[PDB]
């Protein structure tokens, strides 16, 4: 008894597989995990080093990029071109390097109560004024005041590395 | 080679096309195939229910589409119009309704448009409705007196009615609409579980009889201990 | 956008791998088949997290094929582009029709009709580039783009970008 | 009770055909451009819910004949009841 | 009419389907007929 | 999964695996020998109850 | 004889003249001057044969600006004959006009909206239209041109980019030329119009000819419970 809403980031209509509420493999309800570029970079590299450690058992941008590239080749198999482009893109477009900086950013933005998608954009796109954020992220409209967004953006730039 | 997952038919859900779906399914050389440039299954393009249609008309009022049943000859105006339902008879490929006066009874022919309109007014909701595709290659505007239009419609209706061991496995070895046989299954939106031998034979999949009454899994607990 | 998604997959093992170490081959198949693959429903599946905790349910032997089908549950980071989202990337190709912006494992195509009227294509500069009074867009130039539409096929994703709106274009 | 032999005779030794079926509607109305690895069932506007099944060519003809007969045999790859 | 109402325009017509189509022996013998029946007042 | 013709299919199923260069822990004759010594790493999922061929 | 009837009559006359040809005006005006006209009488009035009157009556019936009524007649000294009468059903004509006007305006509005969208692409050889999104997945390995799947030939851009102002002008012209209909419809909606039938239409009857064969009367069969489609009014 089943037969035949277009996806739109601005309206927070992310589709069917990326709904706000998710069910993990344990059956426990969980909140959709959306990662900013800095958070995603840490997650990918942390998994790669752990994978490298398992296999063995059985900083400026240039040096980090080379270190990531060598690690990627060692701990990945064939058809890894997509991941190579991703790590290069992530390293050259992130805003927070260390885990402590990322942790502070998550703590800061978790008090806003916005959608997981919107908070990920905030930590992924650099903005100067609330007007720029509002036009770049339409979902923020009628959800957060300009004064609240202005202080958040200023604080976000405070913790930006270098 | 196809990238789509390979599955087995677990259910056959009979139904009936909606006019929207026929137009949506239709792709129109478009039926090398010009539609897929192929392997080509065949692309569609754009009489057995006369007794069912007659029964439905008798079982419901022919003006408001509200349930009355066949013997009833009054709407019993509960919401209703109060009109006296006619006695419907099947003549050729047409339905004729007769009204008894309050002195031969009045007679007229229930036009297919009238029947369709009434059926649309009647309150499976998804797969088969009372109101409800050119096979692929592998398989009134001006004048037109009523007599001419009626003859053309009759001819069109008549034409439509007329138109309607090679493997080691075998080497070592050596109640559903489909099982019964289909029009009735589509009308009732019959769901066939394909649990019988006939359904699997038709669909060319292993039957659940003999060597097929179970599944052979692979166990890793024994594999580790075998070395 | 990047996500962490709980996914499932149906891996198939040839009978040649039916040894006491078939689980190891399943992990290798999962990495060599899923990582880098573009699933249009879930996006570019990038990396697999918890590589030592993948769930391998009991396999099922196909009737005639002889292989064993395994239902594998894993956690992976997947990049899914959405229309109306703002992304940053480096231009990789330029042409009269438009230029391509590389965003992670995805490429965003910006057509002429989606560019401001001020920008004009010019092949005189080597390589060819789009020149405007305020700046010039060419290969290796950082661009901020807004995805105006995505066509997610079964195993392929393509998007069209726009830079006409305010606060977009070169950074 | 030789199911494997029965399937081989019906399919391997006779007409065996592979078709693509939409996951929303069970009809075999999926346009599969396999060269470019693209599938689409126009009518459902979907491209990520396509399954492929192996059925006898006679079965494919019977369903298409039923389809041309105003009968919708919707093959489904999962159970409901 | 239904489509017009949904579109927000007042329809001047209506669906035709909504239209509605609409003793014991008398001992007093010799004087049975002359008298009229004044049942009510 | 309830907590804890078959011979024909198991022999044929393992015979196909052996013919496809599967490891031998002991093609139809090889499968029969494995069954005799209880070295067929398969479980029959009777329709359900899973029963190991060894037991 | 309320002014509402005159207003509706003006709306019908303007609609017929503006959206139909010449002979259509002749046919509908005759049934507007005469409440009900027989088929034979209408032919004599306009001096047009059956074939010419065919398309006119059929087209006007399709848009429901006119209604038909068939009844059996029993002339005193002739065989029974089924006669045809034409008359205007105002509630249906107004509703049909309102919906048709809305559809035309909506269609032009949709066309104007669509034109502002990106042009697209089409293949010169096979004449297959590719959208901007669809063509972006067909570009060759060199990222130079879009290649048709069927022909493997470079695609060519679509036209209609410069027609943006043309559609707006077309929409402006229609609304300027359709203002009388909107004003008439507003007045009609303000008041209420009773449904018209053959019997009611006969009241405002002006006989066309001295000795017309058709009898402009209505004598329904006594005690006939039979009901025909589209033959009843509130
Ligand atoms: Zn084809
Ligand atoms: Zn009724
Ligand atoms: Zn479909
Ligand atoms: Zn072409």
């Amino acid at each position: 008894r089943r037969l035949k809403e277009e996806e739109n980031a601005a309206t927070l209509q992310l589709g069917q597989e990326f709904q706000l509420k998710q069910i993990n493999h344990q059956g426990e309800e969980e909140e959709l995990i959306a990662l900013n570029l800095s958070e995603a970079r840490l997650v990918i590299k942390e998994a790669l080093v752990e994978r490298r450690r398992a296999f063995k058992r059985s900083e400026t941008r240039e040096k980090e990029l080379e270190s990531i590239d060598v690690l990627l080749e060692q701990t990945t198999g064939g058809n890894n071109k997509d991941l190579k482009n991703t790590m290069q893109y992530l390293t050259n477009f992130s805003r927070f390097r260390d885990q402590e900086t990322v942790g502070a950013v998550i703590q800061l933005l978790k008090s806003t109560g916005l959608h997981p998608f919107e908070v990920a954009q905030l930590g992924s796109l650099a903005c100067d004024t609330a007007d720029e954020a509002k036009t770049l992220i339409p979902s923020l409209n009628n959800k957060i005041s300009d004064d609240e967004l202005e202080r958040i953006l200023k604080e976000l730039s405070n913790l930006e590395t270098l | 080679y196809s990238s789509a997952p390979l599955r087995t038919v677990k259910e056959v859900q009979f139904g009936l096309f909606s006019p929207e779906e026929v137009r949506a399914i239709s792709v129109a050389p478009r039926l090398k195939c010009q539609t897929c440039q192929e392997e080509c299954p065949g692309h569609f393009g754009h009489v057995g229910f006369i007794a069912k249609i007659k029964k439905v008309c008798e079982c419901v009022c022919m003006h408001c589409g509200k349930l009355l049943c066949k013997t009833k000859m009054v709407c019993e105006t509960r919401g209703g119009c109060g009109n006296t339902q006619p006695t419907i008879r099947k003549d050729g490929l047409k339905l004729v309704g007769s009204w008894k006066k309050d002195d031969e009874p009045e007679l007229r022919v229930l036009s297919t448009e009238e029947i369709l309109n009434i059926f649309k007014h009647i309150s499976n909701e998804v797969f088969s409705r009372p109101e409800w595709p050119v096979p692929p290659p592998p398989v009134e505007h001006n004048g037109a007196p009523h007599h001419a239009i009626e003859e053309a419609e009759s001819l069109l209706q008549f034409h439509v009615a007329t138109y309607m061991p090679q493997s080691e496995e075998t080497r070592a070895e050596l109640t559903g609409a489909l099982m019964r046989c289909l029009f009735e299954a589509g009308a009732s939106a019959e769901l066939d579980d394909c649990r019988g031998v006939s359904e699997n034979v038709i669909l060319g999949q292993m039957a659940p009889i003999g060597t097929g009454a179970f599944d052979v899994m692979i166990d890793e607990e024994s594999l580790v201990k075998y070395m | 956008m990047f996500f962490i998604k709980d996914l499932s997959l149906n891996i198939t093992l040839h009978p040649s791998f039916f040894g006491p170490r078939m689980k190891q081959y399943l992990k290798t198949k999962l990495l060599e088949e899923v990582e880098g693959s573009c699933t249009g429903k879930f996006g570019y599946i990038l990396c697999v997290l918890d590589y030592d905790n993948i769930d391998i349910q009991r396999g099922r032997i196909l009737p005639t094929d002889g292989s064993a089908e395994f239902n594998v549950k894993y956690r992976a980071v997947v990049f899914k582009p959405f229309k109306g989202e703002v992304v940053d990337g480096t231009v990789v190709s330029c042409s009269q029709h438009g230029f391509e912006v590389q965003v992670g494992p995805m490429k965003v195509f910006v057509t002429k009709h989606l560019m401001p009227q001020d920008l004009t294509f010019n092949a005189g500069s080597n390589p060819p580039s789009y020149q405007s009074s305020e700046d010039v867009i060419t290969i290796k130039s950082r661009i901020r783009v807004k995805i105006e539409g995505c066509i997610s096929q079964v195993s392929s994703i393509h998007a069209i970008g726009s830079i006409k709106e305010d606060y977009l274009g070169a950074i | 009770g030789a199911a494997s032999f029965l399937k081989e005779r019906l399919m391997e030794a006779s007409d065996a055909f592979r078709v693509h079926i939409c996951g929303i509607c069970g009809l075999m109305t999926v346009i599969a451009k396999l060269n470019h690895n693209q599938f689409e069932c126009k009518g459902c506007d979907n491209k990520i819910d396509i399954y492929q099944i192996h059925i006898p060519y006679a079965a494919k003809l019977l369903f298409q004949e039923l389809m041309a007969m105003n009968i919708t045999p919707r093959l489904y790859t999962d159970r409901s009841r | 009419p239904r489509k017009l109402q949904d579109l927000g325009l007042k329809p001047a017509s209506v669906d035709p389907a909504t239209i509605k189509r609409q003793k014991g022996k008398i001992t007093n013998t010799h004087m049975t007929g002359i008298l009229k029946d004044y049942s009510h007042r | 999964a309830i907590p804890k013709y078959e011979r024909a299919r198991i022999l044929g199923t393992r015979a196909l695996q052996i013919s496809m260069n599967a490891p031998v822990f002991v093609p139809l004759r090889i499968a029969m020998k494995e069954l005799a010594e209880k070295k067929i790493p398969l479980v029959i999922r009777r329709y359900f109850e899973d029963w190991s061929v060894e037991e | 004889d309320r002014p509402i009837d005159d207003i509706v009559k003006n709306l019908l006359k303007f609609v017929v003249r503006g959206f139909y040809g010449g002979s259509f005006v002749l046919v509908l005006d005759a049934i507007l001057f005469h409440s009900v006209l027989a088929e034979d009488d209408l032919k004599q009035l306009l001096s047009i044969n059956k074939t010419e009157l065919g398309p006119l009556i059929a087209r006007l019936r399709s848009d429901r600006l006119i209604s038909i009524h068939k009844q059996r007649e029993y002339p005193p000294n002739s065989k029974s004959v089924e006669r045809v009468y034409y008359y205007v059903k105002y509630p249906h004509a107004i509703d049909a006009i309102k919906w048709k006007v809305h559809q035309v305006v909506q269609r032009l509005k949709d066309d104007l909206d669509k034109n502002s969208e990106p042009n697209g692409y089409m293949c010169p050889i096979c004449l297959t239209k590719y959208t901007q999104l669809e063509a972006v997945q067909l570009l060759n390995f060199d990222r130079t041109e879009f290649l048709c799947s069927l022909c493997d030939e470079p695609l060519v851009e679509d036209d209609s980019g410069k027609k943006n102002k043309e559609k707006q002008d077309k929409l402006n012209r229609l609304m300027d030329q359709i203002q009388p209909i909107i004003d008439s419809l507003k007045k009609i909606d303000d008041s209420r119009i009773e449904e018209n039938t053959f019997e009611i239409a006969l009241a405002r009857l002006i006989p066309p000819q001295n000795q017309s064969h058709a009898a402009y009367t209505y004598n329904p069969k006594k005690g006939s419970t039979m009901f025909r489609p589209g033959d009843s009014a509130p």
